[PDB]
């Protein structure tokens, strides 16, 4: 999560504004690029079969 | 605008031309360095 | 608490948050202050360009790139400060440009890993990386040339 | 603040162990007891005295 801060930006409004999608993102379980892609995965539908 | 001073040499070496990597760590700020931490491996591929 | 360990701050060039109680640099300023000011050896992480003025020396071809691992030790260049802060690199008949590059203020370790042998190897930590410089051609220069 | 963890680099949130109130990471064993007192101020815009008009 440091590195994705770093990388939005280091002013204190910006991470005073990115504060709420940081703790979204820790109240879920997703830490691993794995569980990201299977929350990503479980978002997708098939075009139609 | 003439070079008055701090006439520096530029010298080159081939010794480490193929051992030489450089290592950053995007998360670890400049003034905490790994120097105390123990290290016990480095897995590699050529 | 252990003083070596503590939270960081989100500012990486402010990161002493709690407290047991940076102006923009110059290349020439740069090299002033580590010769005058001090003595101690510093380690420089500088971009060169893609193609070097001049050609691979025997190396089978071609006007292909010329890098810094076709050239052979010795001196190949020299550093010149002129005034009001122009620093320039005489690489022969032409003169680059040395520039400040982005001020890095995370860890960069330069360390040196040679493959002595097929099975092990040693990892040598040469030192730490703390400014980056930039050369780049004098484009004006080898326009107004010819 | 927004703090984060040196180890792995995952935001710290605020807990109470078994001693004292400590920042701690969800995916790493890090902890943090506060010794000292820790604040942030925001310092909010004031309500501007608005004036009569016409
Ligand atoms: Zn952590």
């Amino acid at each position: 999560d440091q590195e994705i801060v770093q990388m939005i930006g280091t002013e204190e409004h910006v991470m005073a504004a990115f504060g709420p999608s940081l703790e979204e993102c820790q109240k879920a379980q997703i830490f691993t690029q794995m569980q990201a892609l299977k929350y990503i995965g479980n978002k997708v539908r098939r075009q139609r079969m | 605008d003439d070079p008055v001073v701090q006439e520096i040499d530029v010298y080159l070496a081939k010794s480490l031309a193929e051992k030489l990597y450089l290592f950053q760590y995007p998360v670890r700020p400049a003034s905490m360095t790994y120097d105390d931490i123990p290290h016990l491996s480095a897995k590699i591929k050529p | 608490i252990i003083n070596i360990k503590k939270e960081k701050r989100e500012t990486d060039e402010e990161t002493k948050q709690i407290l047991r109680m940076l102006p923009k640099d110059v290349s020439v300023a740069e090299l002033l202050r580590e010769l005058s000011l001090t003595k101690e050896e510093e380690l420089l992480f500088l971009q060169l360009p893609d193609t070097l003025p001049g050609q691979p020396p025997t190396q089978d071809i071609a006007e292909n790139a010329c890098t810094l691992a076709d050239l052979t030790e010795g001196q190949v260049g020299k550093l010149l400060i002129r005034k009001s802060g122009r620093v320039q690199l005489l690489l022969g008949k032409v003169t680059l440009d040395v520039t400040m590059g982005t001020a890095c203020s995370f860890l960069q370790e330069l360390v040196s890993v040679g493959l002595g042998d097929s099975r092990t190897g040693e990892m040598t930590v040469l030192g730490h990386v703390k400014h980056k410089l930039v050369c780049s051609p004098d484009f004006e220069s080898l326009l107004d040339h010819k | 603040m927004l703090l984060f963890c040196p180890g792995c680099g995952n935001g710290l949130i605020v807990e109470e162990g078994q001693r004292c109130h400590r920042f701690a990471c969800n995916t790493c064993p890090y902890v943090h007891n506060i010794t000292r007192k820790v604040t942030n101020r925001k310092y909010p815009k004031l309500k501007e005295v608005d004036d009569v008009l016409g």
